[PDB]
């Protein structure tokens, strides 16, 4: 991560609401922002981050800014948190089973009754 | 260009670089060089992959890069800022999941309640 | 010639050189020390109007700050397919449990 | 302590309401069938 | 405003060193001063007016320039390990009745006689006992940064992105490991405290940073092992509640509850078209 | 010309006035006097001068000189210190810049350390949990009074730091801390601090561990998304409750 | 307090069973 | 006293200054003039009242002042401290408002429930 090689995308991670920011190294007053290759949208000074919204949702792409020279190499971005993710201990497959049986269950008396 | 590929199966994470075909790659952590012949088994590297085992989130998550051997890490035209979770075993709720879990449930469901309707239309 | 409004790890304090005023809203927690007041956790949205005096150059001047907090702990994202799929869902629920009671009135 | 639209009110509401229901039911079936 | 040209400094002894002193006061008396321990300030060199160089109490191994009215640079010929000390620069006017010296930040400057000894510091963190939790209703959180020469490292404290200053102590100076005898690195200690409700919110994020100034990207590194430059080393913790009810395992109920009931719909509306299919039939049927 | 400091290092409690004295020589008429402050940083900051030629001692804040000439006295005095005065005090004049004797000369340096009020003693001797990256084990002793010193540890292979004092701010209590630390097995640190006089009681935890569920959900808070799937959860609840009962009735209907 | 969901999930579980049984075995002994 | 009124909606925060009904306004925001520059399409000032749009938490919270134009704006002594947590599509609701509207959506399905089987009992 050096000026020098035209690397300017940083990453301000680690906030108290969970959003996610990138920050361009150039000095300009507006920064122009693209998204693999298409623009995005650009800022003036009263604003220096970008916000990609929050962690939870894995923001993942590839991200370049351009103040006034060129643009700077492109960031990868990659996550993955795990908001969905479901540990299989005892008690999750211990009620899967009993809410599994219970209904099958009921559902065996209902159609043995309709049945002829 | 090309990007990373991140492999994530349990605790152990791959990360394979595609530039530079034929070319032995060197990869950085933070700004220090990783995948090297230390004392390590947690950490590999082979031709072209990098293997990170039992996963932390709090040590490992960065910026990762990839360059060629005799090259410096700021020629390379790429860096991964990669930041994840990892379990033993946490499989993810994702649509495609739900769907499958809940086409599979019904299919059962209906085979079982066939056969108990037959069985009660002939006893009875 | 602004009241500080600071901010420690999760709560929110009201400091002046003199002893604090409550106008009105939150009624706050004392330190043990009169110039300095506590108004609790920030996600629990604490709004009020204080005043107080000054020192050193505002010695004959009051002054007043009114505190305003909104952190959405309650807040919900809805956009609006979500919802016009809430509702067309619910309608369909309910328009399909009136046809079973019709069939079963028969019966 | 801030619990949001996360309050144990929510389900427990529809608890009662099931429960009522329930109850209610269950009483009229017992007072037809002494009755019958 | 007086500026010097660094804060931290590491040289090997034979070397050519340069040291520079920037003021904008329009001040025409200079001073170079060194700071030991026990010795007290002593005067280096002393600069009345331009192109004036004049001998101080300790001037053997020291030269200066003074080509400029706002310049005043130090040399250091030939560095040994008799020069490490602390450097420090003042500019005062011309007449001793109302002009006391304006000071910078001075340098510490350390030359060693081999660049092997640089290590970069090991930095932990430790978290609170939940003994202390239970009798005070607090958290101390302690960083340990061990193993480090020369003693030229900063450390900070982070919450949630966002640099602290209240509620944290750290030592004044480093210490040694091994003060009898010579060759001996350094280490450093410091406490974050918290109110016990803010350490165990699985929310939180505590980060203890420690900046290492070493060697610099022109000098000969002929080692296996890494080079020894200025760097960050850094140690990262999350908020725990070992028991209790907290925010992971709500996420985790509600996402099994939300799972299920999901299946169990997806059966009653099998069950329905089932039931439903039977009465059409039977209809149809019956005319 | 000469300048001499009596005392090395002082000690003061907080909200005190403190005097550090500075007695000096010369042989020219006219000369000032002044101090400066060095923090642990390392800056020397300028706090205040007094001519030879003039009355009425400067004031600036919190600092005072007091100055006698025929004494050949300059003191300076700190009203209401606070904690920040932990620093090294130099003392400094000047001198006939015409002759040969423009020298600005220095003093040797006080160092001064204000100790805090502890309004309620509380000693203790916890041991940290591990980092599970490193093999050290460190502990703390903490919540001493201010008189309780440490003395450093006999042992080669332990180490303790010495006393220092945090302030919290966001409910403004004061404390003394101390750390030590070593790499051992034999480490159980209810005897690191042999060597000091650690006072009486000082509280020493069991190794069971205690908990107050009411503590910890204390600390609860939500998000967005806990919300949206709390809500999910009750719509799910309601569709299955119509759809059974849509079930119920049209079993009832072809019972048999 | 007892703000886990279990024991609400629990308990619906159980009601809702409870009355659908309910409701089948009444309707029928009314009609 | 007469206080701010704070309007939140979406990313947008208007900002109401109460106490001066019959004269010329201007904002200032942590020492800095905002609005009415009739540029800043994000920031407006429009009669007296200052509209924020797409609102961001991190660098637009902290004091704002409302003072008469011609007045230096040191003589004020009332300012406001806002900090928002401002969310795309994000809308507020009580625990009370999900309750009520369980509640009716429950009884207009059994009203609809008994009607329906009224109606359908005497053909
Ligand atoms: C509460 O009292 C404190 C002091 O006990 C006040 O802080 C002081 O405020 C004055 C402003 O009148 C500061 O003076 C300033 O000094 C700078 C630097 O010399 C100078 O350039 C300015 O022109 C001004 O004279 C003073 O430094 C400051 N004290 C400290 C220790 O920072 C504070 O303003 C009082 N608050 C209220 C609401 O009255
Ligand atoms: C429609 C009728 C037939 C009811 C179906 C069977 C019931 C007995 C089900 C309905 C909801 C189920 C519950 C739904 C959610 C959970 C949360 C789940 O939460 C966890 O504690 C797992 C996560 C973890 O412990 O890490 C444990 C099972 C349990 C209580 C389930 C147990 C079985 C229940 C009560
Ligand atoms: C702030 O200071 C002002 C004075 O500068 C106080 O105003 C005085 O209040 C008393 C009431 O006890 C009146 O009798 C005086 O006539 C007031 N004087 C002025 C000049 O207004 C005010 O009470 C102080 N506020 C607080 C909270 O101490
Ligand atoms: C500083 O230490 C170094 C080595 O510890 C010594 O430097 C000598 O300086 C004198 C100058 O008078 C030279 O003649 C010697 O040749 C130097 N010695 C070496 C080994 O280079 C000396 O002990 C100290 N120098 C001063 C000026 O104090
Ligand atoms: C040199 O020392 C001065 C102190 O005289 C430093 O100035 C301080 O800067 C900090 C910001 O980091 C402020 O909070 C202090 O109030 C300043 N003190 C004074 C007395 O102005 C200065 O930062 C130092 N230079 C460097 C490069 O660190
Ligand atoms: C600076 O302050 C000191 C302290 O008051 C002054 O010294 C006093 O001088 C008077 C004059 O007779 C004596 O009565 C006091 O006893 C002295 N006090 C002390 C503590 O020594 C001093 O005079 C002041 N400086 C000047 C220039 O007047
Ligand atoms: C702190 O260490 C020293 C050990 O010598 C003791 O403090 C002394 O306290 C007396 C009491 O007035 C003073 O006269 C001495 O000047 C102090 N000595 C030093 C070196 O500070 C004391 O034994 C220790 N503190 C406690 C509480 O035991
Ligand atoms: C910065 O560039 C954008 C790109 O369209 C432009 O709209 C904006 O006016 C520029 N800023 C200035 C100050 O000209
Ligand atoms: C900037 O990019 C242009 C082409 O896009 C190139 O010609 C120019 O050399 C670049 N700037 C530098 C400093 O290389
Ligand atoms: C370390 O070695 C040097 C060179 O022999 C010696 O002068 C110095 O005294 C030694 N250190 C100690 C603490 O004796
Ligand atoms: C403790 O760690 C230090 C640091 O590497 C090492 O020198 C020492 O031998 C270790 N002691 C034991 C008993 O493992
Ligand atoms: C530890 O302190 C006790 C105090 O009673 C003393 O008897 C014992 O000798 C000390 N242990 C060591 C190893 O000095």
């Amino acid at each position: 991560q050096s000026i020098k090689g035209n690397h300017l995308v940083k990453v301000y991670d680690y906030q108290e609401d969970g959003s996610v920011l990138l920050t361009c190294d150039a000095e300009a007053k507006n920064i122009t922002w693209f998204k693999d290759g298409k623009m995005i949208g650009f800022l003036t000074e009263d604003k220096k981050k970008w916000n990609l919204g929050s962690n939870a949702k894995d923001p993942r792409g590839m991200y370049q800014c351009k103040g006034s020279q060129n643009k700077s190499k492109p960031l990868q971005v990659y996550y993955r948190m795990c908001q969905n993710c479901i540990e299989l201990n005892a008690a999750t497959i211990s009620g899967f089973l009993f809410a599994e049986i219970v209904s099958i269950f009921v559902l065996a008396v209902g159609v043995y009754f309709i049945a002829g | 260009q090309t990007p990373y590929k991140v492999s994530i199966s349990g605790t152990t994470v791959i990360l394979t670089c595609p530039q530079y075909p034929g070319s032995e790659i060197l990869w950085q952590h933070n700004d220090k060089n990783i995948g090297g012949d230390e004392d390590d088994k947690n950490i590999g590297s082979d031709e072209d992959h990098l293997s990170l085992k039992e996963f932390s989130e709090l040590e490992q998550s960065g910026y990762y890069v990839c360059y060629p051997r005799g090259s410096k890490p700021e020629d390379a035209n790429f860096y991964l800022y990669l930041r994840a979770r990892v379990c033993e075993n946490c499989m993810e709720m994702d649509v495609m999941s739900v769907a499958t879990i809940v086409i599979v449930d019904i299919c059962i469901t209906g085979g079982l309640l066939l056969l108990v309707y037959y069985w009660s239309k002939n006893r009875k | 010639f602004k009241i500080p409004i600071e901010e420690l790890e999760d709560r929110v304090f009201v400091n002046c050189n003199t002893s604090i005023t409550w106008v009105e809203g939150t009624v706050g927690t004392l330190l043990s020390d009169i110039t300095r007041l506590d108004l609790g956790k920030r996600i629990l949205d604490p709004r009020g109007i204080y005043r107080c005096n000054g020192t050193d150059i505002y010695k004959d001047k009051e002054s007043t700050v009114q505190v305003h907090y909104r952190m959405c702990q309650s807040c919900v994202e809805l956009d609006p397919a979500t919802v016009a799929g809430i509702i067309v869902t619910d309608v369909i629920a309910t328009l399909l449990l009136a046809l079973g009671v019709f069939c079963f009135a028969g019966h | 302590q801030s619990f949001g639209l996360l309050d144990p009110k929510l389900c427990y509401l529809l608890d009662g309401i099931l429960f009522i229901y329930g109850v209610i039911l269950t009483a009229l079936f017992l007072r037809v069938k002494f009755s019958r | 405003k007086v500026t010097q040209s660094s804060r931290y400094l590491v040289k090997r002894t034979g070397e050519k060193v340069f040291l520079e002193c920037v003021q904008d006061m329009d001040h025409e008396n200079m001073f170079w001063y060194r700071q030991d321990p026990g010795l007290g300030l002593r005067l280096i060199y002393f600069s009345y007016d331009v192109k004036m160089k004049e001998k101080g109490d300790i001037p053997e191994g020291y030269s200066v320039s003074r080509e400029k009215k706002e310049r005043f640079s130090l040399i250091l010929e030939s560095a040994s390990t008799n020069q490490t000390s602390m450097y420090l620069c003042a500019s005062s006017f011309t007449g001793p009745y109302n002009s006391p010296l304006h000071f910078g930040n001075g340098t510490r400057l350390t030359v060693t006689e081999d660049l092997n000894k640089v290590f970069p510091p090991e930095v932990a963190v430790f978290e609170p006992s939940e003994a202390e939790i239970s009798h005070t209703q607090k958290a101390t959180l302690v960083c340990l940064a061990t193993g480090f020469f020369p003693d030229h490292v900063e450390l900070s404290w982070w919450v949630n992105g966002k640099e602290v200053h209240s509620g944290v102590s750290t030592d004044p100076q480093p210490l040694k490991e091994q003060p009898a005898l010579n060759d001996s690195r350094y280490c450093l200690s410091s406490r974050l405290r918290v109110s016990a409700t803010f350490w165990q919110n699985p929310r939180n994020h505590f980060r203890c940073q420690v900046q290492f100034y070493g060697l610099s990207e022109n000098d000969e590194w002929t080692q296996d092992r890494a080079k020894p430059v200025t760097q960050i080393v850094s140690a990262e913790a999350w908020g725990r509640a070992d028991c209790g009810f907290t925010s992971v395992s709500y996420q985790q109920g509600v996402l099994s509850a939300t799972i299920l009931y999901e299946i169990l719909l997806g059966k009653a509306t099998l069950y329905a078209v089932l039931v439903s299919a039977l009465v059409l039939m039977a209809m149809v049927k019956r005319k | 010309q000469k300048i001499t400091q009596t005392q090395p290092g002082m000690f003061v409690q907080e909200k005190e006035a403190v005097t550090l004295d500075c007695t000096y020589d010369t042989s020219d008429p006219s000369y000032g006097l002044f101090w400066y402050k060095q923090p642990s940083s390392g800056e020397m900051i300028f706090l205040i001068y007094q001519g030879s030629y003039d009355q009425q001692n400067a004031t600036e804040g919190r600092y005072s000189l007091n100055f006698q000439k025929a004494r050949k006295s300059a003191n300076l005095v700190i009203s209401a210190s606070q904690l920040g005065d932990s620093a090294m005090y130099f003392c400094a004049m000047r001198g006939g810049g015409s002759g040969g004797s423009y020298i600005p000369t220095f003093g040797r340096g006080t160092s001064l350390i204000v100790h805090p009020n502890i309004q309620n003693p509380d000693p203790a001797v916890y041991q940290l949990r591990d980092s599970k990256s490193s093999d050290k084990s460190v502990c703390l002793f903490t919540d001493f009074d201010s008189q309780t010193n440490v003395s450093q540890s006999k042992d080669s292979d332990v180490y303790i730091t010495d006393k220092t004092v945090l302030d919290m701010r966001s409910m403004d209590f004061k404390s003394n801390s101390a750390v030590a630390w070593s790499n051992k097995s034999d480490f159980a640190c209810a005897n690191a601090f042999n060597n000091s006089i650690i006072p009486e009681d000082t509280f020493f935890p069991s190794p069971e561990s205690s908990c107050d569920v009411k503590l910890v959900e204390k600390s609860f808070e939500t998000d967005t998304n806990l919300n949206f799937q709390n809500l999910s959860v009750i719509g799910f609840r309601i569709l299955l409750l119509k759809v059974a009962g849509f079930n119920l009735l049209m079993t009832l209907r072809l019972w048999s």
